[PDB]
């Protein structure tokens, strides 16, 4: 859908667990937002990449600087 | 940040203030210059006077504490108890091997020429000494230090194990008749001996006098009530020491933790001079007194008190402090370990569950972290803006709202009053 | 902006008021002008003597203050005290690094003979001397100062501490020997041996006879309260002097400010005459009085109260300053203060958080600034059309909320009824 | 409380007076260390001035 | 009470019921208020008087 990076929205993405033994995080756009607006709301844009808009969307649950200690990113 | 301009018409101000510097007198530094501790008992001159001169000195509320150092030290001169150990402490070298000690091992002296007049005695009282007497004398550093009405509890307490030998005697009247023992706190020979009783009757746990401690008991670590509410903390968290410290928040509170766990003060030491720096004038300023650490006594209080705590209701609370960034620190700490209780099975008899299949899956989240890593937490803290939650707000709530009977300037009545709306 | 006029008539009006010129007196242009510092007393009586006109002087309510002033000089003459460093205050050298000094080693000189009382007289006393009689007189100091529903309370600790010496007795009466001693704080030479007691032992902390500061003590900084207040907002903010002064936001404040800041005063140094400027006579109109700036006052105890402090409740409401604009400049500090803990890690055990750059904007702001940098909070002010919000009123009705048996006139009284309606 | 004056027409300004002085605090920064705020071309807008002066 | 004390002795003169009863006599001699009036203005300008009290 639209915009230009609202197709992949669909499609997950993975990020390594940092500590030894703990499950990889497995996310995705349309998991972080319920439609459209919402993501141009809080500062999103079609020209941005998947991680960028993964990155952007990690402030649904409020779980950026938590997943940022705890996975890969 | 040095200099700092007015922005109207550019004229340097250099803000100042009052220079109020007390350095802490830490216990191994008295080591340093002397190599004995002084027991200035003065007077020694026979047990049969001293007993009537202070029978009814404390009877008619005229008691010279001279009198009292000396009789005491005559009652228990004699004690002696076989060391198995070598007994030393910040290098002084108490005993050796087997050696046969007594109380008074900790240097003996004498002193200003002037004993105090008759007074008041009678020698009517026969041989009653190591029956109940020179215990009662100990046991009035306990009555004569409370402020509040709690001497109507201590004296009352030293009736059980004072008549373990002969009959039932109290001597200090009911109203006025307080203020006798309230002063002997202040005369350095007289705790000097409480501490020694204690301090060898702590070592010699299994002697027959060992009783005599019923007395003496809270001049132990009495003076370092600070390191009372850091293990308080422990336990009511159920994390170590190590853990604990990770848990500071804020910087008042760690250069307090700083001072306090100084290396080479023998603070974890088994027989220690330590216990008793101040009684024992081995320092004036106590690096361990909650006044000299504010922040980590309102700080370790309050998480305390949020998690269920029967002690830190009616715990002092300090001024001069950053109450703010401590509530928010303590509260963040209390919710923590409150919501990760951290369960797991401990006993099977065939099977057991397992968690080390599963502990976090996809998605399934919005809530806070389940162990009590400091990094996961203030990771998550931030997440939330730095503010606490309604959820953080209502555990608070819930943990202050239904205490009552709260005095004022204290822990509890700051936490109900910040916390019950 | 001078001339004003009338609309209707075209006509000039000149708006003037009463001059008000009362500036204050800085201890520095004390020694600009003065370079000793008097002190009369009479010395025609012996010890003996003077001593037994002042025991029955206090029980009677008619004692002369030149024979207490006579009798504190002759009980004091004690030339104890070795200094290891240079002492010199305003360009005063009053000792080196070799003398073994004493107190009045200021400058002393004589006052007139013609003393008409000498009336009721007792050679009772003979061993009353350095014990505890003197002390009590520098204790009557403090009993004396203080008008409030205290003077027990501040007879309790004055009294007790002279026990230690020889007996337990008092001297004035419970209802009409309460006014007896506030006559010695007018007498100029009594109040120059209060300080100059307190200011020596302040130096010699760890002579045997610094106990005279019981009641000695409260002459120190007595009169400096507003840099008390100044004080006690850097220790309720957790932050520095200079950072403080940037959050000033009135120009009544700043003039104040500026006026207690005034370079060569040694507010900062230790061992100097200025925390005792009018004790010593230094000054008649003391820069460092709260009622000599009112609005710091106002401001700095109102933010302090909004942050939890204890002693701001019953704090002085000043007359006849800005109110309004000072009470928003205050809600902002403090609601920039307690809506921003800056809670980091101070310890660890391997691992750590970090975030020193990761925050996002666009749109991904509307909340407040992150952190106590003036410029950013007025800049989020501007854009709250210069008008506080119901969260920073809802702080403040938060926090004045519990607030009970409040007095009239107060800080306490005022924030209350101001933001919990 | 006076006799024999306009009492509705002198409340009237009173209110008025204290609340424009009410509304608009002083508010400037007065000192810095090293940055300083300013907004003297920086009034409203804007349209949003469904407010007072 | 309290300033009179300052120099020698501790003395009260005015009575209970009627204390106040002869004191609101002297305002009405411009005699008496012309004397008070010209201490107060004389220390006005001598302040460091020791008779400024």
């Amino acid at each position: 859908a639209v915009s230009d990076v609202w197709s992949l929205s669909k499609t997950s993405m993975t990020f390594q667990p940092k500590k030894a033994s703990l499950q990889p995080l497995t996310i995705s756009l349309d998991e972080l937002f319920s439609s459209r607006g919402e993501f141009i709301s809080v500062g999103g844009n079609g020209r941005m990449s998947h991680k960028e808009a993964i990155l952007l969307g990690l402030r649904y649950k409020k779980l950026y600087n938590q997943a940022r200690v705890k996975y890969s990113l | 940040s040095v200099t700092v301009k007015r922005i109207i018409d550019n004229t340097v101000i250099v803000p100042k203030l009052p220079a109020n510097e007390d350095p802490v007198e830490y216990p191994a530094d008295y080591f340093r210059k002397s190599k004995e501790i002084p027991l200035y008992i003065n007077t020694t001159k026979s047990l049969s006077d001293l007993r009537g001169y202070v029978y009814q000195g404390l009877k008619s509320g005229n008691v010279s504490i001279i009198h009292v150092n000396s009789y005491l030290y005559g009652a228990l001169k004699d004690i002696r108890g076989k060391l198995d150990k070598d007994w030393s402490s910040f290098g002084i070298n108490i005993g050796k091997a087997g050696d046969t000690i007594g109380i008074f091992d900790l240097v003996s002296l004498k002193a200003l020429d002037g004993v105090l007049p008759d007074g008041v005695s009678d020698a009517s009282r026969t041989s009653a000494d190591d029956k109940w007497l020179p215990l009662y004398l100990l046991g009035l550093y306990r009555v004569g230090r409370t402020q509040m009405p709690e001497y109507r509890k201590k004296l009352m307490d030293g009736l059980t194990n004072q008549c373990k030998m002969i009959n039932e005697q109290f001597e200090p009247l009911v109203p006025e008749g307080r203020d006798i023992f309230d002063v002997w706190g202040n005369d350095s020979n007289y705790t000097k001996i409480v501490a020694a009783v204690d301090m060898f009757f702590h070592m010699f746990k299994k002697h027959e006098c060992a009783s005599f401690r019923y007395g003496t008991i809270v001049s132990r670590f009495k003076d370092c009530a600070a390191l009372a509410t850091f293990g308080h903390l422990c336990k009511i968290t159920g994390m170590s020491t190590e853990d604990v410290t990770t848990w500071i928040l804020n910087r008042e509170v760690a250069d307090e933790m700083v001072q306090m766990m100084l290396p080479g003060q023998e603070i974890d030491k088994a027989d220690s001079y330590m216990p008793y720096l101040i009684d024992f004038g081995l320092s004036s300023k106590s690096p361990y007194w909650s006044v000299k650490n504010p922040a980590f006594h309102f700080w370790g209080q309050l998480t305390a008190l949020l998690l269920r705590s029967t002690r830190a209701r009616n715990a002092r609370q300090p001024d001069d402090i950053e109450y703010t960034s401590l509530t928010t620190a303590g509260l963040l700490y209390a919710y923590a370990v409150g919501s990760s209780a951290d369960l797991a099975q401990q006993f099977c008899v065939g099977d057991n569950k397992y968690t080390p299949d599963d502990s976090t899956g996809g998605l399934t989240t919005n809530a806070p972290p389940q162990g009590r890593d400091v990094v996961e937490w203030l990771g998550w803290f931030e997440d939330q803006n730095r503010k606490p939650t309604p959820d953080m707000m209502q555990y608070a709530k819930r943990a202050v709202m239904s205490l009552q009977g709260l005095r004022e300037k204290t822990i509890g009545k700051y936490a109900k009053s910040e916390f019950d709306k």
